């Protein structure tokens, strides 16, 4: 199967430079246009940098010209874009795009051919810090018991219970970006009332922009 | 050029949706995007469905007009669609502002609402946050209200937007920051949740 | 035939 995986992505000055990496599996890349589009938080896609099967020819969006450069590497199956004198407004969630049909066929500005889409990778332009999370236990027939990850810069922050064992039940709300700038979430699940004093549930915090990762044992209050 | 797209539209769930997008002279796709996700190719080259694709997904273009048809609308389609294409006069890349696609008609659930007091470990950090986590509610509509003693509280106060769980439910977050000493000051502090004219409240005592 | 609007000039 077809898989577009993006790399490169973090939090970066204004002025800064930034490279976004793109790996191709499943198809040779040689045989396809290939583009970046980016998403602005709770915006739209919009299309980025485009390049040719052999990098003839390059294409950039009005706002990025000049700073961006986008390449390939054919013979690593990889797709790049250097990232460079990076403003606010280039802060995106960053997707490697490829086209359903050959280079023949299908060029690098043809947004409605694309077939395959990566994961995405957040680019993070702000003068501020990275800050890692300060993490509290919401202590509890069924019972709700989870951890506060407060207080943390920039996204994104992943909760997982017992190790991952434990996922039914499991919710982690979104995060809420308080007015000082920082980020708060919490992950609830809900566990049978009977098996508190007996059974232990030990939330996985894991904040890799700081390189973070706290294991909170959430037991019942004293 | 640029492309347009309603921002908004609703389909009953089970009935027939069809999304349009406005450009000139071109080869359009269709892209779903579900929030905390990847986008997803529906319909690539107007008419073209990828494999895997549930064939209830059909892209037809006509006279400077594509149009996405999702007949019988189940609740896994509520998502972000956008349209791509190609500007000739710029040369690059063009999408729509994108569609949001809301499919009703879901049963109505009342929000299960649970409030958490401060903890031992951030009253000692010099913090308070009171924790309302609002789920299992649909429509995705509530308004969170807090209550100092039987006070509205004005400053302090910190909602997520609602936003849907797996089971296809919403969820939504209410956060109370207070100084230790207001937490103590008072003899309870309430969460008071509006969900579709039924008011679900919870309390909190030091 | 679908031809790719853009390629290197011959």
């Amino acid at each position: 199967e077809v898989q577009l995986l993006e790399s490169g992505g973090g939090l970066v000055q204004p002025g800064g430079s930034l490279r976004l990496s793109c790996a191709a599996s499943g198809f040779t890349l040689s045989s396809y246009q290939m583009m970046w589009v980016r998403q602005a938080p709770g915006k739209g896609l919009e299309w980025v940098a485009g390049i040719t099967g052999r990098g003839g020819v390059t294409g950039y969006a009005d706002s990025v010209k000049g700073r961006f450069t986008i390449s390939r590497d054919n013979s690593k199956n990889t797709l790049y874009l250097q990232m460079n004198s990076l403003r606010a407004e280039d802060t995106a969630v960053y997707y490697c795009a490829k086209p359903a049909l050959d280079s023949d066929q299908c060029g690098f500005p043809e947004a409605g051919c694309i077939d395959a889409w990566g994961q995405g990778t957040l680019v993070t332009v702000s003068s501020a810090s990275t800050k890692g999370p300060s993490v509290f236990p919401l202590a509890p027939g069924t019972a709700a018991l989870g951890c506060l990850v407060k207080d943390y810069f920039p996204e994104p922050v992943t909760v997982s219970w017992n190790s991952g064992a434990l996922t039914s039940g499991v919710h982690t709300f979104p995060a809420v970006l308080q007015s000082s700038g920082l980020y708060s979430l919490s992950s609830v699940v809900t566990v049978p009332s009977s098996s508190l004093g007996t059974q232990t549930y030990i939330c996985n915090v894991n904040h890799k922009p700081s390189n973070t990762k706290v294991d909170k044992k959430v037991e019942p209050k004293s | 050029s640029e492309l347009t797209q309603d921002p908004a539209v609703s389909v009953a769930l089970g009935q027939t949706v069809r999304i349009t997008c406005q450009g000139d002279d071109s080869y359009y796709g269709w892209y779903q995007q579900k929030p905390g996700q990847a986008p997803v190719t529906v319909i690539y080259g107007n008419d073209n469905r990828p494999s895997g694709i549930p064939d209830r997904f059909s892209g037809s273009s006509s006279g400077n007009t594509a149009s996405l048809t999702i007949t019988g609308a189940q609740a896994e389609d509520e998502a972000d669609y956008y349209c791509g294409a190609y500007d000739s006069s710029g040369g690059g890349g063009i999408f729509g502002g994108g569609t949001k696609l809301t499919v009703l008609g879901q049963p109505k659930a009342a929000p299960s609402v649970t409030l958490f007091p401060p903890s031992s470990e951030e009253l000692q950090a010099n913090k308070a946050t009171l924790v309302c986590l609002i789920s299992d509610f649909y429509p995705g509509a509530v308004t969170v209200a807090w209550k100092a003693d039987s006070s509205p509280v004005k400053a302090g106060v910190e909602t997520t937007t609602p936003s849907k769980q797996s089971n296809n439910k919403y969820a939504a977050s209410s956060y109370l920051s207070l100084t230790p000493e207001q937490w103590k000051s008072h003899r309870s502090y309430s969460c008071q949740v509006t969900h579709e004219g039924s008011t679900v409240e919870k309390t909190v005592a030091p | 035939k679908k031809v790719a609007v853009v390629r290197t000039p011959p």
